[PDB]
């Protein structure tokens, strides 16, 4: 169907792009593959799609989804990525109704997680929604849809108004420069409000509408939120950038070291805060008759090509 | 054709919890909402599906208390009270939101129920200004009316509904004026600023019924409100009498 990939089940939908479940035909893996044709694009997002595949090449994390090859034909362009069995939290949300705040606790640590390593490598993500939230196999996060995200200098302002409506911060709406993390701790806060509540705590009929409840900053409070949980959140949904919560803050908040002992959390928060080859997968590769000192030019020179997928799809 | 078939009835202890199904039996993504109606009440919305944006909407009466649930493989919509108390018996219903395929963030919905579940009745055991009654005599026109807020009919569409006896609601007029298949052009609607106007004409025996004014309030994370509800009564026709 798509070089070495059996295209079937359509799994997404974005403004350009067609998400599509796919099987490598050599390996047997499971895969996503996102297609943009390239000739409904203009040059102003054509660069977005460029700086989305640039910025995915950096991010290699348990709780963000993995890219594994780009393929670039003289009018089409795709994204082979991991695929998450399991579903998405807004899905999940449909399906099961509001999170108890220790399945809540799970997740909500392992999306902050993902967003502090990228913050870590200068990188925000400026779309966090529910939808983007994928789940694995083992219901663990994944989060998705990069095309939004930019590489930002710690003390910059940036000037591109984008991001999921219910979760966009004021600012965005307001067409101010912002801080990019300051935009993301907004929309963490809207993730754990609508997690733990399995609804928005800004929510309208239309667009216009709203804006006006985001803008107004005032959002109900249900009895069964604990008052560990309305803290961190209050703390976050904040109308000045400036008194937000850090991710810091949010790492050592009294609900985030609520229950049991977390030393996995830890370790992966200390990371953020700062590998060798498969000899049995380069033997495999070297017997399909791939190239064994060009298969490991592709895997240090960062080329994201045939050789690359094959030896990181191996790898599982 | 299609048909929202809801669970059998069921009592239930105080304190406990009950959860309501809803399957879609026909021609299939829908936008259903829980609506209650407690014995010889009014109607009231609880929660259901209202937005591009959210997973549900609840009012905030039910906040607290409502799970709303829904299962696409199966078509099947939940509803799950918890901490039930005598004030929780009721009748409910589920209704799917007519203009669903339509909304796009930027379309504004009616946010009119096309089609009622039969409804649920669940005992528990150990906004909109309408007149409570309206009456006339046959072939004459009855008018009821309807008043409100800037937050509701003031920014939204007025739909109207028909209640028999033993009966779910039925619309009977939708984004102000309009009229589903089957709705004869006697009946009538209106808006003009804060109010709307439902008008019988040529009062006929057949339409002795409650009627329900509705509309979407923009207050809060949005809700939709309904009216008392009117009882209209029939009298006795003119020509029963020489002299009347
Ligand atoms: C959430 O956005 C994505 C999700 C996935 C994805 C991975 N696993 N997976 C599983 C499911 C289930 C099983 C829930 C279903 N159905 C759904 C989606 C995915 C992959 C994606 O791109 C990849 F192809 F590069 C994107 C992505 O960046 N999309 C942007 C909007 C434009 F198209």
């Amino acid at each position: 169907r798509i070089g070495y990939y059996e295209i079937d089940r359509t799994i997404g939908k974005g403004n350009f792009a067609v998400v599509k479940r796919a099987t490598h035909l050599v390996t047997k893996a499971k895969v996503a593959i996102k297609i943009i044709d390239k000739t409904q694009l203009d040059e102003e997002n054509l660069k977005k799609i460029f700086r989305e595949v640039q910025i995915m090449k950096m991010l290699s994390h348990p709780h963000i989804i993995r890219l594994y090859q780009v393929m670039e034909t003289e009018r089409m362009i795709y994204l082979v990525t991991e695929y998450a069995s399991g579903g998405e939290i807004f899905d999940h949300l449909v399906a099961h109704g509001r999170m108890a705040e220790k399945e809540a606790r799970r997740k909500f640590k392992q999306i902050v997680t993902a967003v502090y390593f990228c913050h870590s490598r200068n990188i925000v993500h400026r779309d966090l929604k529910a939808e983007n939230l994928l789940l694995d196999a083992n219901l663990n996060i994944k989060i998705a849809d990069f095309g939004f995200s930019n590489l930002f200098t710690p003390g910059q302002l940036l000037k591109t108004w984008c991001g999921s409506p219910p979760y966009a911060a004021p600012e965005l709406f307001e067409g101010k420069e912002y801080d990019g993390p300051k935009v993301d701790i907004w929309s963490l806060g809207v993730v754990l409000y609508v997690l733990v509540c399995g609804a928005l705590p800004f929510d309208g009929s239309t667009l216009q509408n709203l804006r006006a409840r985001v803008l107004s900053g005032k959002f109900r409070i249900p009895f069964f939120m604990s008052t560990e949980c309305e803290h961190l959140i209050r703390h976050m949904l904040v109308l000045d950038p400036n008194k937000r919560l850090s991710m810091e803050q949010i790492c050592k908040h009294k609900w985030m070291k609520l229950g049991d002992a977390d030393p996995n959390f830890d370790r992966l928060i200390a990371e953020s805060q700062q590998d060798p080859l498969n000899e049995d997968v380069l033997l495999a590769m070297e017997d399909m008759g791939l190239d064994k000192e060009q298969t490991l030019q592709s895997l240090r020179s960062d080329a994201y090509d045939h050789y690359s997928a094959i030896y990181s799809l191996l790898c599982d | 054709e299609v048909q929202l078939v809801q669970s059998g009835a069921g009592v239930k202890k105080p304190g406990s919890s009950v959860k309501v199904s809803c399957k879609s039996s026909g021609g299939t993504s829908s936008a259903v909402s829980w609506i209650r109606q407690a014995p010889g009440q009014g109607v009231e919305w609880m929660g259901g599906i209202t937005s591009i944006f959210g997973p549900a909407n609840y009012a905030q009466k039910f906040q607290d208390r409502l799970k709303i649930t829904a299962d696409k493989a199966t078509n099947t919509v939940y509803m799950e009270l918890s901490g039930l108390t005598f004030e929780d018996t009721a009748v409910y219903y589920c209704a799917r939101v007519g203009d669903y395929n339509f909304w796009n963030g930027h379309y504004r919905s009616g946010y009119y129920f096309d089609l009622w579940g039969r409804g649920t009745l669940v005992t528990v055991s150990s906004v909109l200004t309408q007149p409570p009654s309206a009456s006339g005599t046959p072939g004459q026109r009855v008018t009821i009316s309807c008043s409100g807020s800037s937050s509701n009919i003031g920014s939204n569409t007025v739909n109207w509904y028909q209640q028999l006896p033993g009966t779910a609601p039925k619309l009977l007029i939708y984004s102000n004026t309009q009229r589903p298949s089957g709705v004869p052009d006697r009946f009538s609607g209106s808006k003009s600023a804060t109010s709307a106007s439902l008008a019988i004409s040529g009062l006929q025996s057949e339409d002795e019924a409650d009627y329900y004014c509705a509309a979407w309030d923009d207050s809060l994370n949005g809700h939709v409100v309904f009216g008392g509800g009117t009882k209209v009564t029939v009298l006795g026709a003119a020509a029963e009498n020489l002299y009347f």
